[PDB]
């Protein structure tokens, strides 16, 4: 069985009121990855357990390029930790902050790995319904890592539908703001969003107050800077259409449409989830414990029984 | 350059 004094802990990359994330070493390989270490007493009082145990579930199965891996699931009396692959890139919110905003190229080279992912996602009947920069992030190399999966739902396939009113208020599509439930096309608009900060450098919507921000998703147009192209606007167009069964994406062939638009007439899907395409930017990491791509937020800083937990990438 | 963002459920 595994524990929490098989690593070094090294630097604090990320925290929040879940849990947090730190840099370590596995002391028995010398290699180098990142851990999420969520507190049980949290996740039993905010009652998050079937999604804590989805999120391993789902990265216990999956394996696709452009979704991190899990190395590690285990548990202690009181924390929950997930050791996966330590993305040096960072998040795509770190850059596109410090960017402001990225070339339509750049946006398309993210973008089409993203659809590689949610298209193999969405076939493996899951919807990940949490689609954001912070859920981004890029690899040593510079290719998208998708984080995060404590939110997905799986069995969802073409016509079937959620009921938990879930994801980032801020990217939450139209219907879910609705009563009922809502399908898989939720995820084309959260790419709808992400896509339109890379280019517009803002989100679509925006208002502190949520009352006045899911008035905005619900009843506002989305503008669009002059100098955008016309293919870019019509996938963002498309993207974030208001009614899911028009947007783009949304219809029986998923991801098909959103692949065969015209904003990706120049890319090659196989060359994508092959690896071909050649990262626009390449992240300057100089070290392996290098943390630059990270805020000073949070590096500066100092440091009962889940069942289906517990995996291990050389075991299964 | 807009806050971090926080997930959530139900
Ligand atoms: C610190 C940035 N980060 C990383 C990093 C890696 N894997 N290498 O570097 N950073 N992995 C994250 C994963 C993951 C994952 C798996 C694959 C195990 O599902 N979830 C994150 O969630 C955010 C919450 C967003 N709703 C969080 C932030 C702080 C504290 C607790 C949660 C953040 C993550």
């Amino acid at each position: 069985k595994v524990t929490m004094n098989d690593f070094d802990y090294l630097k604090l990359l990320g925290k929040g009121t879940f849990g947090k994330v730190i840099l370590v070493r596995e002391k028995a390989t010398g290699r180098y990855y990142a851990m999420k270490i969520l507190r049980k007493e949290v996740i039993i009082a905010k009652d998050e357990v079937a999604h804590t145990v989805t999120e391993s579930r789902v990265l216990q199965n999956t394996r696709h390029p452009f979704l991190t891996a899990l190395k590690y699931a285990f548990q202690t009396h009181d924390r929950l930790c997930f050791v996966m692959e330590y993305a040096n890139g960072g998040e795509l919110f770190f850059h596109l902050s410090r960017e402001r905003v990225f070339t339509e190229e750049r946006a398309r080279f993210y973008g089409a790995e993203i659809v590689s992912a949610l298209e193999y996602l969405h076939s493996r009947d899951v919807v990940y319904r949490d689609i954001k920069l912070e859920n981004l992030m890029l690899d040593k190399d510079g290719h998208i890592k998708i984080t995060d999966f404590g939110l997905c739902k799986e069995g969802i396939s073409d016509g079937a539908t959620m009921k938990t009113f879930c994801g980032t208020p801020e990217y939450l599509a139209p219907e879910v703001l609705e009563d009922n439930d809502y399908g898989r096309a939720v995820d084309w608009w959260g790419l709808g969003v992400v896509m339109y900060e890379m280019m517009c450098g803002r989100l679509p919507f925006y208002n502190q107050d949520h009352e006045r921000l899911f008035e905005l998703i619900l009843m506002e147009e989305i503008r669009f800077p002059r100098t955008l192209s016309p293919e870019a606007k019509s996938l963002l167009a498309g993207l974030l259409k208001k009614d899911p069964k028009q947007r783009l994406g949304g219809g029986p062939s998923d991801a098909k449409e959103v692949m065969e638009h015209r904003f990706f007439l120049s890319i090659n899907w196989q060359d994508v989830v092959q690896k071909k395409l050649l990262p626009p930017f390449k992240p300057q990491v100089t070290s392996e414990v290098d943390t630059r791509y990270f805020d000073d937020e949070f590096t500066a800083q100092s440091i009962t029984h889940f069942p289906q937990f517990d995996y291990s990438a050389s075991i299964r | 350059g807009r806050p971090r963002t926080t997930s959530f459920a139900e």
